[PDB]
């Protein structure tokens, strides 16, 4: 995260952090005890499944405060629409292999219904965006968990005011390079306050694009896959981590 | 009332309904008020409320 603040500890519950062998591989969004959202393009690279760990409940990762979660990952799900390496269709979901204990530390953000999410979500102006990615292009990534307000742009609006967005995107933040979402904070929530309870509306995904003067913050734009992902965690889960599920 | 506008006065979600009818409702881990509208948490951790900050 570039230009925003340290979230305080306990403030974004539903951040999740995802680790490799230890390294930390993207961020992610707890939206159940056992369902976690994040970017499908974390996962292009994986060669042993075994080796991914979901940790909630994370602040600051130079300590251990006994608040963390870890927990083994059951499934990466995917929809059969991404192409590895691509922007369109940046999502998964991820089935955790035990249950978190939601705690004061931990708790979940609501997957909205589709159509509150497209009336009523998708007009609110401001959402935050979190993580532990770098503090600036080219740039150390973050100790503690790093939290950012950035404004949302009606599509044509995006096009104009840059200096290649679907209807499954969405962008947000500021052309001046100040702020924006960055490498490391991929997968992470995006996240949308409406009447004293907040929602997912976004996953941070991918471009050439951290801080980059005339450009903005591109959004897997999770409205397009509410149905999609309630399908999935209503179904048993399938031998073998990685499962490609059939989008729409 | 009609959920594409103000959200149909929910503060949750929304269906439209056969005639000028409109029923509000309330994700789980919360029950809808008899205002109609309104909701309010049924569990200790619900959705997308911030547990430090509530209390
Ligand atoms: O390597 C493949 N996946 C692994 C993998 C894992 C985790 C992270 C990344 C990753 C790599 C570089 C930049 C970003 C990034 C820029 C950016 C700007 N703004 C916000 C967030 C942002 N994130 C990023 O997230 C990549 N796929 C791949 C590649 C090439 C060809 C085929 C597949
Ligand atoms: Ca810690
Ligand atoms: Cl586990
Ligand atoms: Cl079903
Ligand atoms: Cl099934």
């Amino acid at each position: 995260i570039v230009g925003g603040k340290v979230c305080p500890k306990g403030e974004c519950p539903w951040q999740v952090l995802l680790l490799v062998n230890g390294a930390q591989l993207c961020g992610g969004t707890l939206i159940n005890t056992i369902w976690v959202v994040s970017a499908a393009h974390c996962f292009d690279k994986i060669k042993n499944w075994r080796n991914l760990i979901a940790v909630l409940g994370e602040h600051d990762l130079s300590e251990h405060d006994g608040d963390e979660q870890s927990r083994r990952v059951a499934q990466v799900i995917i929809p059969s629409t991404y192409v590895p390496g691509t922007t369109n269709h940046d999502i998964a979901l991820l089935r955790l292999h035990q249950p978190v204990v939601l705690t004061d530390h931990v708790v979940p953000l609501c997957l909205p219904e589709r159509t509150f999410s497209e009336r009523t979500l998708a007009f609110v102006r401001f959402s935050l965006v979190s993580g532990w990615g770098q503090l600036l292009d080219r740039g150390a990534t973050a100790l503690e968990l790093m939290v950012l307000n950035v404004p949302r742009l009606m599509t044509q609006d995006c096009l104009q005011q840059s200096r290649n967005i679907t209807e499954y995107m969405f962008c947000a933040g500021y052309s001046d390079g100040s702020k924006d979402s960055c490498k490391g904070d991929s997968g992470g929530p995006h996240a949308t306050h409406y009447r004293g309870t907040w929602y997912l509306t976004g996953i941070v995904s991918w471009g050439q694009g951290c801080a980059t003067v005339g450009h903005f913050g591109v959004y897997t734009r999770v409205s397009q896959y509410i149905e999609w992902l309630q399908k999935l965690m209503r179904s048993e889960p399938r031998p073998g981590v990685l499962l490609r599920a059939p989008f729409p | 009332l009609i959920c594409v506008n103000e959200n149909g006065g929910c503060e949750q979600y929304c269906s439209d309904h056969t005639g000028t009818k409109r029923s509000c409702r309330c994700h789980e881990g919360y029950s809808l008020l008899a205002d109609g509208v309104s909701c309010t948490p049924t569990v200790e951790y619900p959705c997308g409320k911030i547990p430090i900050l509530e209390k």
